[PDB]
RNA sequence: GCCUGGCGGCCGUAGCGCGGUGGUCCCACCUGACCCCAUGCCGAACUCAGAAGUGAAACGCCGUAGCGCCGAUGGUAGUGUGGGGUCUCCCCAUGCGAGAGUAGGGAACUGCCAGGC
RNA sequence: GGUUCUCCCCGAAAGCUAUUUAGGUAGCGCCUCGUGAAUUCAUCUCCGGGGGUAGAGCACUGUUUCGGCAAGGGGGUCAUCCCGACUUACCAACCCGAUGCAAACUGCGAAUACCGGAGAAUGUUAUCACGGGAGACACACGGCGGGUGCUAACGUCCGUCGUGAAGAGGGAAACAACCCAGACCGCCAGCUAAGGUCCCAAAGUCAUGGUUAAGUGGGAAACGAUGUGGGAAGGCCCAGACAGCCAGGAUGUUGGCUUAGAAGCAGCCAUCAUUUAAAGAAAGCGUAAUAGCUCACUGGUCGAGUCGGCCUGCGCGGAAGA
RNA sequence: UCCUCCUAAAGAGUAACGGAGGAGCACGAAGGUUGGCUAAUCCUGGUCGGACAUCAGGAGGUUAGUGCAAUGGCAUAAGCC
RNA sequence: GCUCAACGGAUAAAAGGUACUCCGGGGAUAACAGGCUGAUACCGCCCAAGAGUUCAUAUCGACGGCGGUGUUUGGCACCUCGAUGUCGGCUCAUCACAUCCUGGGGCUGAAGUAGGUCCCAAGGGUAUGGCUGUUCGCCAUUUAAAGUGGUACGCGAGCUG
């Protein structure tokens, strides 16, 4: 339906994604995001041990609770926290004066809100026809009541096989719809890849300084705030790097704590960028107290995406807040096999970083200087046009060293096939 | 110059108005206080290009009408809704 | 967006399209878009309308809109039945008479006022023209 | 909740018309609901109750307007 | 023929504002009240008995358009009847014809009787 | 469900009220027969009226937008109210100018319709009252004014008119309801309405003037376009007009800024005229920098027409179904 | 079932599971007469009074009020003593 | 003395089931199908904020706009209630083109290979299985491809139940 939940409206605060087995002890993590989503925190109301009735998945004792405090603050909505049974959320609807709305139906809201592109609105409208799919039952028997059961005649099926049919046709025609999205970011895809070009895809927790870090990075304005998918949308900007040279980054989405499978599948339906990234910039941050859950559960996210096994230059965010131990750069190794620790979200790590993508490059240290063609003014003019160097020297009998190097490629340009009647190299 | 070639109107009316206008002229009404209104058509492409100057409507503006060079000027202008024609203007004596 | 905060009475009857339109000259400024046409104009097309001569003009010059949509336009829903009152409202139009002006404009030369003119005539349904201020 | 309820009236305007010979106390205007926009001069005082006016003699009705107020009054000529 | 009081007609061209002007002819204030009568207290108001005084206020009259108010002609909208194009709407012939503005008007007119030169 | 011989005259309704009523029934309105009654009734003209509809309007009730400025309320310094340091570059509230909206708004207010009186002409007393006999109380479409719907429907509910019902005939290819027009019978007689005159198929291959080049005519919008026809203006001109075309175009302006690219190739300072028939601190595309092109102007001799906009008539594309 | 407004087309009437609201009473005074009086709202100055009490002045004229819904009313007051 | 409030009041006094049903009627009134409509659904076009290293239109397209089809959910109740058999599968088809393959082209952010997108084009072709009643759907393995729709959601006086 075109006609949705009024945005602004009151609501209780009882529907906190899982409080318990799933997550650890996350009041707050649910709090701030749903502050963002944009009830604020009247009363705040909390139950432990919540007791998974069969009848209502609580007690009637909290069951009472929550009513008297949604119909005491008005709230249009009741709220529950753990994803439920649409017949024990039909009881509890049908107990209180108010209709409750679904864990998913509100994280499926603010996703809804947060998104600005058919792309992800059709990734939120294809995890809404599946919220809606699991309750329509419940919601097509007060229609039914005014259908009378009539409809015998005609569909020789069971009674509502047939709209389950319709709602599998939506499954199909939306299948469809998100399969030629698919074909737009392949498109996408072959026109960033050049088999030259390095790529990296920005991961990590939502609005945890990953677009900040893209903003320090690339100069270009992100939208950073206390609320969370604030960044959603990707945006590729050309940087310019002394080493690696020409790189670009996408600012991928990043996941809530705990996405739900069905979302994960739907935005990896909508974009296989991530998979097909051949480099990935992941950015971890440190804003709950335990860091190992968060680092599992978004790494598990990034394997279900392929992603992680893709190398991700990891960022350690909120060290540089802590300041326990400080962003050095030490040339250890060629391929400097080092985690990067550095919080460049406030930019402090970005000459880190940039060893970083020396270590991320091939960046062998020895360097071996190749022989210099005769013909050398075409080959400074290529030079001063693609990338010319902060340091210019020659070495002695007129050859030119520059840290740029193509060894493979020169070597199969300068012998393939030729013949080398000169035979200048002795 | 400013000056109008116009003729005092022989028939008056809502259908007078619309002969006018589909025979291209349009009415005007000349008001003194101190003689008789004279109710004239004048061709609505002459009245529009001089109405197109603001000097149309900041100095006084000559009509001839049945030979007596009558001295006038703007006071009200009523002008078709949704396209470029002026329906009827009225003339204070000057 | 562009509702009217208090209203006497919530539906309103669905009428008829008055002949022709008050309020055709522009007076607030200097430049203007004056409806040639019949019609309802929602307040989704005005506001995209306005976004769109805003966008244009990049934050110079004034911008008027004047109409506003005080009209409850009642909708029913998909599988309802007839009779059983009226619908719930759903939006809010305003009626546009042949003549309107609907937008003014002043601080933009007349070629801007022009684009921004024409791009907000892409969204509206009505058919509209530039028009100018004048001396009377 | 309901909308669907109305009240039925089927008479609450003049009969007189300033021609009528009304004939002794013959309604002028009744259920106007009202007495200043339709006051009694003429045949003395009319308007009993309800507001109904009432000729007090037979003849013609008038309509006119007077007083400061500029109010609209029925009066009844004898002949 | 020159004004004041009363009762009417008329019901903003009739009122409000601004400035001037009038005296115990009239009128209003004014002087007192344990008389008639009066105040949820109130010679405020209502009355009564009246001597001095004042036209200040009020009241009247004169000029002033600053407003209220009246207000054409012409145009427009609408509409009855007949016909036409017939996206929701219009057009033609014909008969009626607004409102809103606009020029302009606009500081009332009149009757009967009492008092004073 | 069926209801059986004939001819002549009149001829409805599908509405209101009420109903254990909704497909039935009673009263009334409408039909028929009989009796009586007044120029009764109707049309038109003139004279009396009342209104608050369409339309307008924004005083009131609500609603809007802009421009003006503070009573008081975030605050701007203020555990400075300064009984004064400005009443912040905030909302000012009423207010004052300018602009719109309304079924439940009116300081205005029609056309019509309604009612009353008078006067002719016309009408088979058409009008009313009483009495005998009913049917009907399932309506449909079209036009107009609306509610509801989606300003959907051969939709649904009202008011009014017309038609079917209960009305054939001609027209709209066929077609209850749309247009023309009301069949007593007969005629191998004319005239005509709507609609038509090239053949099917009766009647103009009529006359005059213009339009369109798609079979428009003979399905369809936003939007797009040097199609074609008019009209009113505008710029330029043989002190030469319109394109392409051959010459010039500054180095003091090429001075810095991701460096042997600095400028016009991210950005900024900068835009004198020297030696202007006519020269950009280069507009665009750019050039590996370095190259270039078209344009400020003149001979360009090609030599009278050329550039755009506005209104309007008819065309074109948009335009795909079993 | 009843009342008020609009739909409802300036007589009357007029429908829907159309749009908005009420009633199933109250008062022997809130009735009758006689006498008298007119309010909203704002500004200024003031008691333990302060956006808001009680007073005095000036604007404002019915923006009040009506025992109770809405419409018509209402200065001769139908409003208040 | 009446919440006879179903308020013109059946009586002082009265709830339900029927798939065990039966009777008189109705297409006056729902279910199938057709029919009008097309809000919704599908497809197309308009403006272009932008994403695209810069560049609106390679490819997508924000907020809004305008249509086409009868094609899904609906709206209506015109047709049949003195009978028009219900999904699905089997057998046999036929049409439209909004083309899955094969054919011919344009742009490409088209080096080749392979693609994306759009135009023309209906001649032919366009799977077998596990599950489930299934159209669907998911899955295994094919294939040049395993088209989308109409035909009473084709086809029960052809079959199955």
């Amino acid at each position: 339906m075109f006609d949705r939940y009024d945005a602004g409206e009151q609501a209780v605060l009882v529907h906190i994604y899982f409080t318990q087995d799933k997550d650890m002890e996350d009041l707050q993590e649910f709090e701030s995001l749903v502050s963002s989503a944009g009830v604020e925190a009247l009363q705040v109301i909390t139950g432990s041990r919540k007791a998974p009735h069969p009848k209502y998945f609580v007690g009637e004792g909290k069951a009472v609770e929550i009513a008297e405090a949604v119909k005491a603050t008005g709230a249009s909505v009741v709220l529950f926290d753990h994803a439920l049974s649409p017949a024990q959320e039909r009881n509890l609807e049908r107990l209180c004066e108010c209709r409750v709305i679904d864990r998913t139906g509100l994280i499926l809201d603010i996703f809804a809100q947060r998104a600005r592109t058919h792309e992800g609105k059709l990734q939120v409208e294809l995890a809404q026809l599946r919220h809606l799919a699991t309750r329509l039952v419940r919601g097509w028997t007060h229609l039914e009541r005014q259908k009378g059961g009539i409809g015998l005649r005609g569909p020789g099926e069971t009674q509502l096989e047939t709209d389950r049919r319709l709602l599998r046709n939506r499954i199909v025609q939306i299948q469809s719809r998100l399969e030629r999205v698919e074909k737009q970011r392949e498109q996408g895809r072959q026109s960033r890849i050049k088999a030259d070009v390095p790529t990296v895809s920005l991961v990590g927790y939502t609005n945890a300084g990953k677009s900040t870090l893209f903003n320090r990075i690339t100069e270009a304005r992100v939208y950073a705030a206390d609320q969370l998918f604030a960044t959603l949308d990707p945006t590729l900007r050309r940087i310019d790097v002394a080493d690696v040279g020409e790189t670009v980054l996408a600012d991928t989405v990043g996941f809530i704590r705990h996405l739900p499978h069905d979302l994960v599948a739907a935005f990896k339906a909508t974009l296989q960028e991530t998979r097909q990234a051949t480099l990935l910039l992941h950015v971890i941050d440190a804003a709950d107290v335990r860091v190992q859950e968060n680092i599992e559960a978004v790494n598990t996210v990034l394997e279900e995406i392929d992603a992680h096994e893709i190398p991700t230059l990891l960022v350690m965010n909120k060290i540089d807040m802590l300041e326990d131990f400080e962003p050095r750069i030490d040339r250890d190794e060629e391929n400097k096999p080092n985690r990067v620790w550095l919080s460049a979200q406030t930019g402090a790590g970005i000459p880190q970083l940039f060893q970083a993508l020396t270590e991320r490059l091939s960046g062998e240290v020895a360097q071996h200087t190749l022989r210099l063609p005769p013909q050398e003014g075409r080959l400074r003019s290529r030079f001063y046009q693609l990338q010319a160097i902060e340091k210019e020297w020659m070495e002695e009998d007129g050859s030119v060293s520059l840290q740029v190097r193509m060894p493979i490629v020169d070597w199969r340009r300068l012998c393939k096939q030729e013949p080398a009647l000169i035979d200048y190299l002795i | 110059m400013f000056t109008i070639n116009a003729e005092v109107r022989k028939e008056q009316g809502k259908g007078a108005s619309r002969r006018l206008r589909a025979a291209n002229k349009f009415p005007a009404i000349i008001y003194g206080g101190k003689e008789a209104p004279l109710a004239i058509e004048l061709d609505h492409d002459k009245v529009m290009n001089m109405q197109a100057k603001a000097e149309f409507y900041s100095e006084v503006l000559t009509i001839v009408v049945d030979g007596k060079e009558i001295k006038v000027k703007a006071q009200d202008v009523q002008r078709h809704p949704y396209k470029p024609k002026l329906q009827h203007i009225d003339f204070v004596r000057a | 967006m562009l509702q009217p905060k208090r209203t006497k009475f919530r539906k309103m009857h669905k009428g008829r399209n008055r002949g022709l339109a008050q309020g055709t000259d522009v007076s607030f400024g200097s430049f203007g878009l004056k409806a040639v046409g019949r019609g309802r104009l929602t307040a989704r097309q005005i506001e995209a309308a306005r976004r769109a001569m805003t966008r244009a003009v990049k934050r110079q010059g004034k911008i008027w809109i004047r109409v506003f949509p005080d009209k409850p336009i009642t909708e029913k829903p998909l599988a309802v039945r007839m009779g059983k009152g009226k619908g719930n409202v759903e939006y809010w139009v305003a009626l546009i008479q042949p003549g309107k002006v609907l937008y003014e404009m002043d601080g933009v030369p007349e070629e801007l006022a022009r684009e921004a003119f024409k791009l907000a005539a892409a969204k509206l349904p009505i058919k509209t023209t530039f028009v100018t201020k004048t001396v009377m | 909740g309901g909308s669907t309820r109305n009240g039925r009236d089927s008479e609450a305007k003049r009969l007189g018309v300033k021609r009528f010979g009304g004939e002794s106390v013959l309604a002028g205007s009744i259920i106007v609901r009202q007495r200043g926009t339709k006051f009694h001069a003429g045949a003395n005082v009319g308007c009993g109750r309800d507001h109904t006016l009432f000729a007090k003699a037979d003849g013609k009705v008038k309509f006119e307007v007077k007083g400061p107020k500029n109010r609209k009054f029925i009066s009844i000529e004898a002949e």
